[PDB]
């Protein structure tokens, strides 16, 4: 009476994610779907109420583990909006262009992982290679790789090395060749064009009713981006085109991701030319640490260095919802300050949460291999959706 | 999470060591008993040290092979299960493995001779070699296991040597506690159900009428742990028999009625039966034993002067209640 | 690169006995210059040659057949993963951390009976009372 | 990567139990008891990292005024038991003995940018 | 103050390549079709003459 | 060497490892837990294992005691423990020591004892 | 003309200023002209639907609306349907408890006018017993969101197909984001060997959990703080 | 066109030799393509553990911040100068209607003005009663706009849109994605 | 996500105690009808009337609640657990939460008096 309904993936159906996903197939046609998420659900929100904002920061590079830095950024932005502080100029640009090399990383993982999920093996290695080149650029700034103990709610953890700003330009000249190269065997590509021409149409008002955002909403045709609609972090001060798709297909959702490499490289060209000088952390020693040069010399710097690492910094009461444009979509965060130094509550709006929630409105009628091309362009990394 | 293991909290052992089970009894808790189980990779041993480490007694596990030792780590917390290698030959390893053990058991029994061990080796000689060091170290609650039908008499050299090992355990460190269980059945038992689950031949003698009452293995393990810790077990022979005596035709028909298949039957006599089992010894994976031939004419000789399950407040289950579960996946 | 000419010419430069060892050791032909050796004894190299990809430059030749990583000295281990220009045989002694005790270099002994064991460093919290009777 | 406790020139343990490393390890991998020793100075009795849950925040490095625990850039220390993975004070002082060279090299490039 | 941190060059960097580097390489498609028919027809001229040759060899046998 | 394993049985480790340190045999804390207590606690997970390749980390109380006690011309000393080779901020923070009392005075971080002369 | 002849960048003159002159400013002035604008909108909303709005509030251009529990749908239609007020798009909803007060939970909504580039926030309240209705009648994606904040709190959404738990154990009892509910929960998991399956036994830790919020100042050390209320919309003094 | 194709001698890549370069110019899709390997004596030299720039590095700071003499902290304070969460009852908006505004008050007699305040501050009137009480100029002044129009849902910084279309676009026509900005 | 799953209903709150009682009665009939499906699906060791005598006594646990709306949340939780068990959504490990007492007879020395509590200081 019901279809012979299946379990899609216990372990390794879609790479980078545990996609348990009920499908009811009637002609190898999905009449309805029901993805059970919860398989990664660590319960992080219950934890982040018991730690200080000081300590609460590397919860979030665990969240959305392919684009750590936007999560870091959005929580730093929520707290800076909450604290009524202002990150300095150098801090604004350095956070901006790290949030754009992370965009390069995110689309470089996501497009190539989706091509592997479809079956194209060559970008799945050609992209992860340049991702290793970017692992190096996370490595020189902050800690190890893939989980940066970086942007603090006071701004930036620390300065660059002495020569990363040079070295990244040597990388940035050759990323264009290495990007157009993978563009050359997927964009025209009658196999890919066949598999992705009208697959999973997303109309405009239904894109709004499903709460979707980022490259998907911009693929449906609506020109909406937080970098340019409600700007911040000198995205005002950096010239930046935005791509907008035409149909509601997955092919616009592909082509916009191909375009954002070309855009976010132009970010780096306008950033590395015009990186200013100035204090990389916030100016005061009352929301982040003093530098370790002068705390061994000054009496005043010690008590700040101690209270920020025992109590932490005190936050005014209130609540904020700061949402910024993650490369997955609009990622939001809703923090409710006690007035204490632990956050009384903090919801995340993971971007892929509504993308997964909008699955079986899009996935009806399509085929089961067509039920894979729909997966990795709504980008269910599953670190996001449950938490 | 409660101590359903012990009677109490504070226990001095017989040798005078003080043991205080702190915490509330779960996996993270500690009980304090340092236990050692010889041959724990065997089929009784896995279920045994599972329940023994379920309440956090520190289980010293001597192993022989490095691969089968691994799937006993999961039943203990950090420091609960430990591992160390040894041979029956090297006495220093025996000496080492029992230095801090409060209690210790030995389920070493091999139903076939290797080219390096016979029954006289691994039943009466090695048990002497280990319980000598038990006597050397004043280790409390020593438990030895022997099989059912453990006589002094000839016709099964296995059973001839089991009673010899019993007499050696009674001789040296003479308060040692001897247990003789029945035939055992569990999920993948050694030769009693999985041999009856799949068999291309199903041939044995006697016309399938040897008699016993098989015990579920988890009941043996719970019985053993309830022995392990109290008083009123010292130097006492333990018949551990199932609730009702069976015959092999009864057993195999109970198996086949749930399989709903024709379990084959050949039942040829002893003469041609023996020489086929003679040639199987040269093969490295274990086959049916040429001395397992002899036990088919033997049956369960119950000693009336021993102590049952109802000594220690336990009632084991009946095989007809379990037959749907254990050979379920062969349906 | 990885052309036939490069592997041939570097094999012709090194020497066929060291080549026959190296092919059983690594899969490549690599010709360095002996920048320095280890206190454990491990010969290192560094490659001048122009046809090398990034971070293929410096490498180890071990001593033991049962090698692994973390058999190298720390002040080298930095340079093997390219932390410094100047290998520790050429550093000034001002950058040497002065120590008031000798050094031992345990590499790693995982699974080996020289494995590390843990214990709590401190005693139990509450000491008991010793039995001292009093004949009335 | 893995941890170590530095020492002074002329060899002194360098860790006082300020407990900042206990205070801001957001997985609570740090556990310290510490007593006043014979001479009267404060030293650590038991210093213990639970390396099952050392999450490589590196905040524990940035939290020491006297710069005792550091981040040794070793990663090749893969163990076979969880028992091996509980680094007490002795293993960390052995690592501070071992990697002392490289930790000097790293702080000669980071102590400005700290 | 600010000293020792990294800065851009005072001359700045060169402008990078961020467009679609896609040359429409090759020939006109009609050239591919005409070359196809040329390779074909020359092959047929070698084929059918050899077939009639083989038929005359068949007669000779 | 031979210590009682809670049962009258003795366990026997060499005197090279009944030591708090290669520099010191004796304990230096009220809850130091000497190795004679430690093997007495869990030799269970110490059998079949090497005795050599554990840390023995060269304890500090012997090393600090043989550093020369420095002299200060004036009244108030300063201690940093910082190198003058390392380009950064190392050592313990700049605390000061009054040295007036008869006897030396250890700087409570670095343990270097100073004397007024 | 070749890659051997390319210049380096590591040796060149770079820009080198002696001391940057960064002016100081409170980062709230840039909001203010808009914020005083926003109030005029917000008061309008209360004049628009006085039956259902208990109040409005705003703090640094985040507009927050105050709706009774049985009052959600008539507001959200108007927030969707008006040409002057078209938010069209749920973003995230969740709940926050305040067990000090009588109505325990409060339910918060976030929208995003993609035409007019604006946000709006809608707070209602509900005791754990009583419901709030579902906005799944209008907003289609919201049924997933409402499925979330069910399990974390127990707060209902009446009028909702597919109401069931998500992002927790299926056999879980209780609710995680609830201040009485402990951190580690009640049940932990281990593989029992003898049942050949995993069993759910109650909690035992190796290390007891240690918060450190016991060290805390009672008064919140942030001050009273100035206002940014518009001079139109605070009360005129008498005389 | 300011970011178009540049030739491969300005790309910082391992390149080629010179007869094989002459080979691969004839055999490539575009000649100006990097093989992806960075140049070894340029990229990541000297190593970040040994940087001569790192030897002298004190602090980045700004002039009104690091000024020791002139400022106190409380002038450059930012945490204790946060705006208050402006809350508005149903009732205080009725206060905003009839009692007026600090721009244009409607209340004289400051003694009895408190009495006229306080019953509304206790709930003497209702809001819809005030709406009927509010004049056409009152509604069109402080509720609606001066044309009597509803206020547009206001935005922080309205970003008007261009559409780049021609040869400066990131895709020519046929490709469905446009590049507005 | 226009459409529901197979057995999921729109949640709706009965205004009367009788309508709640009608829904609970239908619900117990649904459990009792689907009970032989469960022993097949979750492959359980034991028999179907043991499932039935648990499903009876679990509603016996909550027979004596006064309020309408607390029985309303209680009914909704029961309907969700029905929704889980009627599909493959719970697994047999999570399905066997409901029988801790059946699978193992407890063990020696279950404390009953004061003394057996006291000798292990109440476990
Ligand atoms: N129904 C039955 O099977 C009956 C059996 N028993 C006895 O109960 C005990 C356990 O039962 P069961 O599980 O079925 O049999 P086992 O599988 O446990 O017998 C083999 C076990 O003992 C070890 N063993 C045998 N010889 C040696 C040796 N030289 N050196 C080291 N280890 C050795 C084995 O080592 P390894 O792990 O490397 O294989 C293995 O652990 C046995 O002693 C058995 O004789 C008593 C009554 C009924
Ligand atoms: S890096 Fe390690 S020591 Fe530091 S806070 Fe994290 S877990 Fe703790
Ligand atoms: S290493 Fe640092 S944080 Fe840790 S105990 Fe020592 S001084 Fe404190
Ligand atoms: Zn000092």
């Amino acid at each position: 009476i019901r279809a012979f309904t299946i379990n899609f993936g216990p372990q390794h159906p879609a790479a980078h994610g545990v996609l348990r996903l009920i499908l009811e197939l009637s002609g190898e046609e999905i009449i309805r779907s029901d993805p059970h998420v919860g398989l990664l659900h660590r319960g992080t929100e219950k934890l982040i109420e018991y730690k200080t904002y000081m300590q609460a920061l590397p919860y979030f590079d665990r969240l959305d583990y392919v684009s750590m830095m936007t999560n870091e950024q959005v929580f730093s932005l929520a707290v800076e909006k909450l604290l009524n502080v202002e990150v300095p100029l150098r801090g604004k640009y350095i956070r901006t262009m790290f949030g754009e090399i992370t965009r390069v990383l995110n689309h470089l993982m996501s497009v190539c992982s989706h091509a592997m999920d479809v079956g194209a093996l060559t970008p799945f290695l050609w992209g992860f290679e340049e991702r290793e080149k970017l692992m190096e650029f996370y490595e020189r700034v902050s800690g190890a790789r893939l989980h940066a103990a970086y942007v603090r709610p006071g701004g930036v953890s620390q300065d660059l090395p002495a020569g990363l700003l040079d070295d990244i330009y040597m990388w940035a000249t050759q990323f264009g060749d290495r990007l157009d190269e993978i563009e050359e065997l997927l964009t025209d590509n009658r196999i890919w064009k066949l598999r992705t021409v009208n697959i999973g149409t997303v109309t405009a008002q239904d894109a709004l009713n499903l709460g979707l955002s980022g490259p998907m909403l911009r693929g449906s045709g609506i020109p909406f981006d937080i970098r340019k609609n409600a700007p911040y972090d000198a995205y005002d001060k950096v010239d930046f085109d935005v791509p907008v798709g035409m149909n509601g297909d997955c092919y616009d959702r592909y082509l916009i991701r191909m375009a954002e490499f070309r855009q976010s490289l132009r970010i780096i060209e306008q950033c590395c030319n015009d990186m200013p000088a100035g204090a990389v952390k916030v100016e005061d020693f009352k929301i982040n640490s003093p530098p370790r040069n002068l705390m061994k010399e000054d009496m005043e710097a010690l008590i700040h260095h101690f209270l920020l690492y025992t109590k932490g910094y005190s936050v005014p009461p209130g609540e904020t919802y700061t949402a910024i444009e993650a490369p997955k979509g609009e990622m939001g965060v809703y923090v409710v300050s006690d007035g204490s130094e632990r956050p009384y509550k903090c919801k995340i709006r993971a971007p892929g949460f509504a993308h997964l929630g909008a699955f079986d409105h899009i996935a009806r009628g399509h085929f089961l291999p067509d039920a894979v091309a729909i997966i990795g362009t709504m980008d269910l990394v599953f670190g996001e959706v449950d938490r | 999470n409660s101590f359903e293991n012990l009677a109490q909290d504070v226990n001095i052992t017989r040798s005078g060591k003080t043991l205080i089970a702190k915490g509330t009894g779960g996996r993270s808790s500690r009980t304090g008993y340092t236990a050692t189980v010889f041959g724990a990779n065997g089929f009784l041993g896995s279920y045994l040290t599972a329940k023994l480490a379920k309440h956090g007694t520190t289980v010293v596990v001597p192993y022989r092979e490095e691969m089968a030792k691994r799937h006993l780590k999961v039943t203990g917390d950090l420091g609960v299960v430990n591992f160390l290698e040894m041979d029956l030959r090297n006495l220093e390893s025996i000496d080492e493995a029992v230095r801090h053990s409060d209690i210790v058991v030995n389920l070493i029994g091999r139903e076939y001779e290797t080219k390096n061990f016979n029954y006289y080796d691994v039943h009466v000689e090695g048990a002497r070699r280990i319980a000598e060091a038990v006597k050397k170290h004043n280790i409390a609650r020593y438990i030895h296991v022997s099989a059912f039908n453990a006589e002094i008499d000839s016709p099964s050299e296995f059973n001839h040597t089991k009673g010899l090992g019993e007499q050696v355990t009674k001789d040296i460190v003479p308060w040692a506690t001897i247990v003789r269980p029945a035939p055992m059945f569990g999920r993948e038992d050694k030769w009693f159900l999985d041999r009856m689950a799949r068999s291309p031949c199903l041939v044995s003698a006697n016309k399938f009428q040897e008699t016993s009452n098989p015990v579920h293995v988890i009941d043996v393990a719970a019985a053993l742990e309830r022995i392990c810790f109290d008083d009123s077990t010292v130097a006492q022979t333990f018949e551990l028999y199932g609730p009702q005596k069976f015959t092999q035709k009864q057993i195999i028909d109970m198996v086949s009625e749930t399989l709903r298949k024709e379990v084959r039957h050949i039942e040829l006599p002893k003469a041609l039966y023996q020489a086929y089992t003679k040639a199987t010894q040269a093969i490295w994976w274990p086959t049916y034993s040429p001395d397992q031939v002899e036990r088919q004419f033997l049956s369960q000789k119950i000693d009336p002067s021993a102590k049952t399950f109802n000594d220690l407040d336990l009632t084991p289950m009946e095989l007809p209640d379990l037959m749907f579960k254990l050979i379920r996946p062969y349906r | 690169s990885s052309s036939l000419y490069r592997v041939l010419r570097n094999a012709w430069e090194v020497g066929p006995r060291s080549y026959w060892k190296q092919l059983n050791s690594i899969g490549d032909t690599k010709s360095g210059r002996l920048v320095g050796t280890d206190i454990y004894g491990n010969k290192f190299y560094e490659t001048d040659h122009q046809d090398e990809i990034h971070l293929r430059t410096r490498y180890v030749e071990y001593k033991e057949k049962d090698y692994d990583m973390s058999q190298v000295e720390p002040g080298w281990h930095f340079w093997l993963g390219y932390g410094v220009d100047t290998a520790p045989c050429n550093t000034p002694k001002e950058k040497l951390p002065i120590r008031a005790y000798p050094y031992k270099f345990q590499p790693n002994y995982t699974g080996t009976p020289g494995a590390f064991v843990t214990y709590n460093t401190l005693k139990p919290k509450i000491s008991a009372w010793e039995p001292v009777t009093k004949q009335r | 990567g893995e941890h170590a406790l530095r020492r002074y020139p002329s060899g002194e343990e360098r860790c006082i139990a300020c407990k900042l490393c206990e205070a801001i390890c957001p997985a609570l991998a740090i556990t310290i008891d510490a007593e006043e020793r014979i001479d009267g100075s404060r030293r650590t009795t038991k210093y213990d990292i639970d390396m099952t849950k050392c999450i490589y925040c590196g905040y524990c490095q940035e939290s020491c005024p006297v710069d005792a625990i550091v981040e040794t850039p070793n990663v090749e220390y893969a163990t076979e038991t969880r028992e091996e993975l509980l680094y007490n004070k002795e293993k960390l002082l052995a690592n501070g003995d071992k990697w002392e060279l490289e930790l000097q090299y790293a702080l000669d490039a980071d102590a400005p940018y700290r | 103050p600010s000293v020792g941190q990294d800065l851009p060059p005072v001359g700045g960097y060169e402008p990078v390549q961020w467009r679609r580097n896609l040359p429409a390489r090759g020939f006109r498609p009609l050239v591919y079709l005409a070359a196809l028919c040329g390779i074909c027809g020359y092959g047929f001229y070698r084929a059918l003459g050899g077939i009639q040759e083989r038929r005359e060899l068949k007669r000779e046998k | 060497k031979s210590i009682i394993s809670y049962n009258g049985n003795t366990i026997e480790i060499p005197e090279e490892y009944t030591k708090q340190a290669p520099n010191r045999d004796s304990t230096w804390a009220p809850a130091q837990a000497s190795k004679t207590e430690i093997y007495k606690n869990n030799m269970v997970r110490f059998e079949q294992k090497d005795l050599s390749k554990q840390p023995m980390p060269y304890a500090g109380i012997e090393l600090i005691a043989q550093q020369p006690v420095r002299f200060v011309h004036g009244n108030t000393a300063v201690c940093d423990g910082a190198n003058h080779n390392g380009p950064g901020a190392q050592g313990h923070p700049k605390i000061f020591i009054n040295v007036d009392a008869p006897g030396s005075h250890a700087c409570q971080y670095c343990g270097t004892r100073y004397e007024k002369e | 003309p070749s890659w051997e002849n390319i210049k380096d960048i590591r040796l060149d003159p770079k820009v080198h200023v002696d001391e940057v002159y960064e002016p100081i400013v409170n980062p709230a002035d840039r909001y203010l002209q808009h914020v005083s604008d926003l109030h005029q909108y917000a008061k309008y909303i209360m004049a628009a639907l006085p039956k259902y709005i208990q109040g409005f509030s705003v703090w640094k251009d985040e507009l927050t609306l105050h709706v009774a529990p049985s009052a959600v749908i008539p507001v959200t239609t108007f927030l969707r349907d008006n040409t002057s007020t078209q938010y069209k798009s749920i973003i995230d909803i969740t709940a926050v408890d305040y067990p000090s007060r009588e109505n325990r939970f409060e339910v918060v909504y976030n929208f995003l006018s993609v035409r007019h580039n604006s946000r709006i926030r809608l707070k209602t309240y509900a005791t754990e017993v009583t419901p709030v209705p579902s906005i799944t009648c209008l907003y289609e994606g919201a049924n997933w969101f409402e499925r979330e904040a069910y399990d974390m709190y127990g707060v209902f959404f009446e009028g909702h197909p597919d109401l069931r738990r998500i992002m927790t154990d299926y056999g879980f009892e209780g609710h995680p984001l609830r201040k009485d509910f402990p951190l580690t929960g009640y049940t932990e998991v281990r593989w029992d060997e003898e049942k050949r399956r995993v069993v759910y036994e109650p909690l035992e830790l190796t290390q007891a959990f240690r918060n450190f919020s016991a060290g805390s100042t009672a008064w919140e050390p942030v001050g009273p703080g100035r206002d940014d209320r518009p001079d139109s919309f605070k009360l005129p003094t008498p005389k | 066109l300011p970011g178009g194709p540049v030739p491969v001698f300005k790309k910082y890549t391992v390149g080629s030799k010179g007869i094989w370069e002459k080979l691969r110019v004839l055999l490539a899709i575009a000649p100006n393509r990097s093989t992806g390997n960075p140049i070894v004596p340029l990229y990541r030299v000297p190593t970040p553990g040994s940087r001569p720039e790192a030897n002298v590095y004190q602090d980045p700071s700004s002039y009104p911040t690091n000024d020791i003499a002139e400022n106190p902290y409380w002038k450059r304070d930012h945490r204790r100068a946060y705006p208050q969460t402006a809350f508005f009852d149903q009732k205080t908006v009725t206060g905003l209607l009839e009692l007026g505004s600090e721009a244009t008050p409607r209340i004289a007699d400051g003694e009895a003005g408190t009495k006229a305040l306080a019953n509304i501050a206790n709930g003497g009137v209702s809001f819809t009663q005030a709406l009927g009480k509010s004049s056409k100029d009152v509604i069109y002044g402080e509720v609606l706009t001066v044309n009597g129009l509803p206020p547009v849902a206001p935005t922080l910084a309205p970003k008007q849109w261009k559409i780049i279309e021609g040869e400066a676009a990131i895709y020519p026509k046929g490709y469905p994605c446009r590049t507005f900005h | 996500a226009i459409i529901a799953t197979a057995f999921a209903e729109t949640v709706k709150f009965s205004g009367s105690k009788q309508e709640l009682q009608k829904r609970t009665l239908a619900l117990y009939r649904q459990f009792l009808r689907g009970a032989p499906t469960f022993a097949d699906l979750y492959e359980v060791q034991f028999s179907i009337p043991t499932i039935r005598t648990k499903i009876r006594q679990e509603f016996e646990r909550h027979r004596f609640v006064d309020d309408l709306s607390i029985q309303n949340v209680l009914y909704a939780k029961g309907h969700m657990e029905y929704q889980e068990c009627i599909n493959f959504w719970k697994q047999q490990a999570q399905f066997l939460k409901y029988f801790p007492e059946e699978d193992d007879i407890q063990g020696r020395h279950q404390p009953s008096n004061f003394v057996d509590k006291f000798l292990k200081n109440r476990a």
